[PDB]
């Protein structure tokens, strides 16, 4: 009666979840775009209608790949640069006390030492200016990293400015993108499209604040793997940015010292004029409005009658306790204590100043035994950036109290990538199919 | 754009079988299209007669014309034919062949409508 | 709701349509199947893309469907694999759902196809012997 | 069969006036309704589809609205080329049924 | 100058002959298409040679001329592409000149061939359904 | 080397049609070769009757023999046939099938010529 | 025994000043020269 | 497992041709198998009649039954037929179709033997 038989179809539109290796595409830099394929001027996006997919941002494999590639590129860029092995010598340091304000008292050290030269049977006597965070007493001081490892000096021609990067899948694979607004990075997505390459993503490195990111199109978005658990960080995405202006106003001077055949070390010669600390400015009314939006959104998940507290960080290393970033090649660590300090109960031109410190010996990623020396920059430096999200963590959270306390977090940089690759996934096509049909060969 | 042209005899005697053809240009008859046969009586409103699906071949006819109306396709010749048995004087009308379809060109989507000029058929002995 | 045409010319545009409608755009999907930190990734991606196409073509050719996009065979449809009618499959369901339901019984069909093709080849050679 | 009922059977309007024509159905058809225009001696031309979606090339003066089982075609500013017979076509369920047709005539001095 | 035979058994020996004469030595060209500083170059060369051959084979197989060196199809010759007669093409021209002349209208023919092959496959399946 | 062998009836009555067959060994008739038919009359000079191209199939004939001479090929059987209508007593002669061709093998080019032993045909009633 | 096949009645276009093989030869020569010197003594102490 | 079922007429008149069929299930008749036809007379011992190879098609018959016994195969229908001419009263017996084969699957080899239930054939006028 049925008399049905098997029939084979090739080219069927069916896909399955898979893990593969994506490659780079971009339109001297640490994030090398030289070996990246050129991007098409008009990328093709194919909208799929009546396709509901499953998405999960907390198990994406693209984040791990991006982290690995970023680390590999960072390591590769530092290979052809000077190694500061001779710099591990006894320094004789004194205090600098000319034209210094009250808040930069003892923050700089004038250190003299002996150094090698091009000829290997001669020595020279030189001096430089060091930050108090880079020297440890052994009137005699030494660099902090001497008892751990010697590290290279960053080459002064490679720039740390982020560049957008597009991630493209191989042939036989496809990238699905969720176009559904108000999507919290987990569950069904009803509006889906297929794209060839991911949009430009800047590898911005920062903690406690997301800078130069992407803004939500509808409202403030709050995401978390398990909001009931206190061990999971909360990602906040603003619908509008908050402008922040950071500056180092010291007029620095750079001088080169020849420490060998074709090897130079760039020391800080002197400061011309007054000596004042670097600092950042952020508007007050805008921050208050943003915090009002954030607490309004938080009340949805944490009740409509709770009291929401914003407080200071707990403690630990300077990297996880302070807003750390890189502006103009100089590594800033700012004290974000005036921002997260308030309490909200259910019911003009001034700005907040964050004082910041500058560091030169950098352990960029959470590794041990590989530091990096940043050469000094000449002249004052100023930068302006957007704030487009936060990384928060809930303190305590037991039922003994009816209050919620949130503090800034960070540490791991994967969360910086996770805020951009939350609406993407990769699948592999399966064109072969078998069906019943009234054929007969 | 899909172009449709009607053809057939201008006169059919009473009780005979009216045969009409609609030729399609610019598109394949075997594609995912619906081809509809409609008629307009003189000095009256339109009346949908039937339609056929190019791919599967399923045909849907009006209940009033059921038992005497047949619609068939021809992919090799790229046209579809209509047969109406026991035509009477009340069957005199202007016949049209039309088609409606959504075109989803990647990002974009557009609704397209196509009609033919139509052929006048008069039934009388 | 009934009597509307739909045509797709995208890569995976017909993914959301029925099986019958989606079976008219196989070629567009067929075209795409083939086509220092970054160079090795590119090379590995190229090799991986090459391998699977050859595997698929070998599997297609072992069954006697080489060079065909819609090839049908002599193996009958065992009722134990499915019990639905053609009306409720080709005009009501989608390829993704069909694959999700039928993924359990694929290797048996593949082996039966291989054996049937081998037997057909032997019979054809025997007939041509005369 | 779903029955289309058009009103008014015939009307007369001048240039630039506002005209409204109603089509009622025996049962709900959701959105699958179309408004067609037919000039004398010419085949019908699609004016509006999906109740309130305008066909490409149709002037924006035409509009469509829905209220329950009733639908309305509205011409805000009638033009000399807008004089024709208008029909409502339903395709939510078979068989496709047309309206009785509404003829718009020219109002001028005697 | 007339009534002389020419036969070529070289790799590209027939490059300078007419299209008709050159169309009798396709296999000799078909054979060759497949086959620390230097090893990587060799590997990349091998990969590229494999990729181009696979692309060509896929393109040939999509049109329905799989496993064939000469294969005419159902698509008519549009007069807009060329206007010469067969006498002045196959006996008064070379393949290089023809390729130089026709290179503007290559993709349209490919798309028409693919569509025609898909339609033919669908028609064959429909015929075999009965 | 290309070998050619002639064959056919030894006698043909006047006004009949003379048929001759030349078989080729060592080469394909369908290749890029020119096959020529030439007759030598008794005690006189030679005369080229015609020739044919194996590949395209174009046939060329002497104007004197035009309208009565037809030369055809056969790739499957690998031989070519000659027909001469209205043979008269003056057509008695020795017929030969020959070929000439350039062979371009890689670096070296060589001219090759091949002839058959020939067949004597006598026309008389 | 290298194989060379002459092409009859074929005229090609040539330009020595835009050949890409020269750049490839230069790059390979430089790369080989650099590679050959990797396992050799470094005269760092000689700067006295 | 290979299943064999016998079939055929229950009675055959004397001097006629006895035709029997054995259908095989679970295996291909065209494989590397030997199909054997045996019979048992009433109240007596067994007597092998013949056999055929599925692949090559060679048939081997008992010398006593030579000149009147034929065994043939059918791959498309998947069964093998037996014919015995000039059947007499002494040919009444129970006929069986059997097969024995070695199956070497990977590491392990086994000997399998299959028999059918058998069909009783009585020869008499
Ligand atoms: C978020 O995004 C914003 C903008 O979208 C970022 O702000 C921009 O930051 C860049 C980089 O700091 C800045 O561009 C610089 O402007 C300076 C002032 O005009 C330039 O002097 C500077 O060029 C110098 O540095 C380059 C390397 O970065 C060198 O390649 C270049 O040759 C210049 O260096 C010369 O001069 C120095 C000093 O004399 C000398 O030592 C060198 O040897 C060399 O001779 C850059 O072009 C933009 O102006 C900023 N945009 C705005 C609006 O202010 C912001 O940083 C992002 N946020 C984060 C966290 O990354
Ligand atoms: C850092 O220390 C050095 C050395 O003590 C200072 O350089 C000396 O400056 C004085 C005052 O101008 C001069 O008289 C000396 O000749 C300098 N010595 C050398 C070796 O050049 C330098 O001024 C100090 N810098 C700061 C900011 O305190
Ligand atoms: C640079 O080297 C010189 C020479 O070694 C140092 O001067 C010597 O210091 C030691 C330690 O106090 C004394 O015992 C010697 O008498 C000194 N010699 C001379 C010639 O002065 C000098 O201190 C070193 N500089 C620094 C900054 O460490
Ligand atoms: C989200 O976090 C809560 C809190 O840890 C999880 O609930 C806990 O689950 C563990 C697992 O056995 C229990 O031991 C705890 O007693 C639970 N605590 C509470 C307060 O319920 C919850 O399971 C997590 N969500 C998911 C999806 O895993
Ligand atoms: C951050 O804000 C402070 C004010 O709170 C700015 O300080 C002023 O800077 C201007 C520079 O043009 C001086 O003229 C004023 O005298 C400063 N006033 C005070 C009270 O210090 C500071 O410049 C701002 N910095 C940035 C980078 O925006
Ligand atoms: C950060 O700097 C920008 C410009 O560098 C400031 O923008 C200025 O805002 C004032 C309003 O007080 C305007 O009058 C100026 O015209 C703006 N300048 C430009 C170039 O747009 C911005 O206000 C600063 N933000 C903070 C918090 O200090
Ligand atoms: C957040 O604020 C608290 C208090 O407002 C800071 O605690 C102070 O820390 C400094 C540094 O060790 C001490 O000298 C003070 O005595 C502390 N104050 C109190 C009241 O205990 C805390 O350090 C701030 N957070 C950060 C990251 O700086
Ligand atoms: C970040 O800023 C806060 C606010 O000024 C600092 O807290 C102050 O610390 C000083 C220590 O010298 C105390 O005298 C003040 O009383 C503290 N203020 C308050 C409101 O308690 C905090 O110390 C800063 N962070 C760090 C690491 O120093
Ligand atoms: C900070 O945010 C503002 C506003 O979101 C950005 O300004 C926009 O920049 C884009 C560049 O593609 C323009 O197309 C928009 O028109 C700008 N908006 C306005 C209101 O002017 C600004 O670029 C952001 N800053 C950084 C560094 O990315
Ligand atoms: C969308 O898909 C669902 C489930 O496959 C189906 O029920 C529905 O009819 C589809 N939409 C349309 C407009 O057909
Ligand atoms: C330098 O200044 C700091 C801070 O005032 C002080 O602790 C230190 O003892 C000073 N060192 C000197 C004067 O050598
Ligand atoms: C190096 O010295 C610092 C301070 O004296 C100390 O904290 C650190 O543990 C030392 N490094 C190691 C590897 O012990
Ligand atoms: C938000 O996240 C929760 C996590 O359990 C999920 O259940 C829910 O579906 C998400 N929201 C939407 C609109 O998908
Ligand atoms: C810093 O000092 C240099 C040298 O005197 C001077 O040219 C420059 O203008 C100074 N910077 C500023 C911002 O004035
Ligand atoms: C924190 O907020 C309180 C008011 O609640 C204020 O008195 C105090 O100065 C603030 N601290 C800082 C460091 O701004
Ligand atoms: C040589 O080639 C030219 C054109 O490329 C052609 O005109 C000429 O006839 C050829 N020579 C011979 C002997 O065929």
């Amino acid at each position: 009666a049925e008399n049905l038989w098997v029939t084979v179809y090739y080219g069927v539109p069916v896909w399955k979840d898979a893990e593969t290796t994506l490659f780079c595409a971009s339109d001297h830099n640490v994030w090398a775009t030289h070996a990246c394929v050129p991007t098409d001027p008009n990328p093709q996006e194919i909208h799929l209608e009546n396709v509901t997919e499953e998405f999960n941002m907390w198990k994406n494999n693209m984040v791990e790949q991006m982290h690995t590639d970023i680390i590999s590129l960072w390591d590769q860029s530092l290979k052809p640069c000077v190694k500061l092995t001779p710099l591990c010598v006894t320094l004789q340091c004194t205090n600098v006390t000319n034209n210094i304000t009250d808040d930069m008292r003892g923050e700089l050290k004038n250190c003299s030492f002996n150094m090698t030269t091009e000829l290997r049977d001669k020595k020279q006597k030189v001096y430089s200016l060091f930050y108090r965070l880079d020297v440890v007493q052994i009137k005699e001081y030494r660099l902090i990293n001497c008892n751990t490892s010697a590290c290279t000096q960053a080459c002064p021609k490679v720039s740390f400015e982020p560049i957008p990067i597009h991630y493209c899948a191989p042939a036989g694979f496809a990238i699905l993108k969720c176009k559904d607004k108000k999507f919290n990075g987990t569950g069904p997505c009803p509006s889906v499209s297929t794209v060839q390459c991911t949009h430009g993503i800047k590898p911005v490195v920062s903690t406690q604040l997301l800078l130069n990111g992407s803004l939500a199109e509808e409202e403030v978005m709050i995401r978390s793997e398990n909001i009931t658990n206190n061990a999971k960080n909360i990602l906040v995405q603003f619908n509008t940015p908050v402008q922040i202006n950071c500056t180092r106003p010291n007029n620095n001077t750079r001088k080169s010292i020849r420490i060998g055949p074709g090897q130079a070390f760039y020391a800080t010669g002197d400061i011309i004029g007054d000596i004042r600390q670097a600092h950042c400015n952020v508007s007050k009314a805008t921050w208050n409005e943003t915090l009002g939006k954030v607490v309004k959104q938080l009340r949805k998940h944490f009740g409509n009658n709770t009291i929401i507290r914003f407080a200071n960080s707990s403690g630990g290393d300077l990297e996880v306790t302070t807003h750390s970033f890189n502006c103009g090649g100089e590594f800033f660590y700012c004290n974000t204590s005036g921002l997260f300090n308030s309490t909200w109960i259910s019911n003009s031109n001034d700005s907040i100043t964050l004082p910041c410190r500058i560091k030169q010996i950098i352990n960029m990623w959470q590794r041990i035994g590989q530091c990096m020396y940043a050469p000094p920059i000449q002249g004052v430096i100023r930068c302006v950036s957007n704030i487009t999200g936060l990384i928060l963590t809930r303190d305590g959270g037991s039922t003994n109290s009816t209050t919620e306390t949130f503090r800034p977090g960070g540490g791991d940089m994967r969360d910086n990538w996770r805020s951009e690759l939350y609406k993407y996934k990769v699948v592999k096509i399966e064109p072969l199919g078998v069906a019943p049909t009234r054929c007969k060969r | 754009q899909v172009w449709l042209r009607e053809s057939g005899p201008g006169l059919v005697k009473s009780s005979e079988t009216l045969s009409l053809t609609c030729a399609v240009s610019g598109a394949s008859v075997g594609g995912n299209y619906y081809w509809n046969w409609i008629r307009q009586f003189p000095g009256k409103g339109l009346e949908w007669m039937g339609n056929v699906h190019g791919g599967s071949g399923n045909t849907e006819y009006n209940p009033s014309l059921k038992g005497r109306l047949t619609i068939s396709r021809d992919t090799s010749r790229g046209h579809f034919l209509l047969h109406l048995d026991s035509v009477t004087a009340a069957d005199t009308a202007v016949y049209y062949c039309s088609t409606q379809y959504w075109r989803h060109t990647g990002y974009d989507s557009s609704f397209f409508d196509s009609w033919g000029q139509g052929a006048l058929v008069t039934v009388s002995s | 709701a009934v009597g509307i045409g739909a045509v797709f010319l995208g890569f995976l545009g017909a993914a959301g349509s029925t099986m019958g409608a989606a079976s008219m755009t196989l070629t567009v999907q067929a075209r795409n199947l083939l086509s220092t930190v970054w160079g090795i990734k590119q090379l590995q991606a190229r090799v991986l893309a090459v391998e699977r196409y050859l595997r698929d073509q070998q599997l297609l050719g072992i069954w006697g469907c080489s060079g065909k996009l819609i090839c049908c065979t002599n193996v009958p449809w065992n009722s134990s694999w499915s019990n639905r009618n053609l009306s409720e499959i080709w005009d009501n369901m989608t390829w993704l759902q069909w694959d999700k339901e039928i993924s359990n019984y694929t290797q048996i069909i593949y082996g039966l196809l291989e054996e049937s093709q081998n037997q057909q080849e032997k019979n054809e050679q025997d007939l041509l012997a005369l | 069969d779903v029955q289309m009922t058009q009103s008014p059977s015939s009307l007369s309007a001048s240039v630039g006036d506002r005209v409204s024509i109603t089509c009622r159905a025996s049962e709900d058809i959701t959105t699958d309704l179309e408004w067609y225009q037919q000039k004398p001696g010419k085949a019908p031309n699609l004016l509006i589809y999906d109740v309130s979606s305008l066909q490409s090339g149709v002037p924006s003066r035409f509009s469509g609205s829905r209220s329950g089982t009733e639908f309305t075609l509205t011409i805000n500013s009638l033009q000399p080329e807008d004089f024709a017979t208008y029909f409502c076509l339903q395709y939510n369920s078979y068989p496709w049924t047309f309206g009785q047709g509404t003829k718009v005539d020219i109002k001028r001095t005697v």
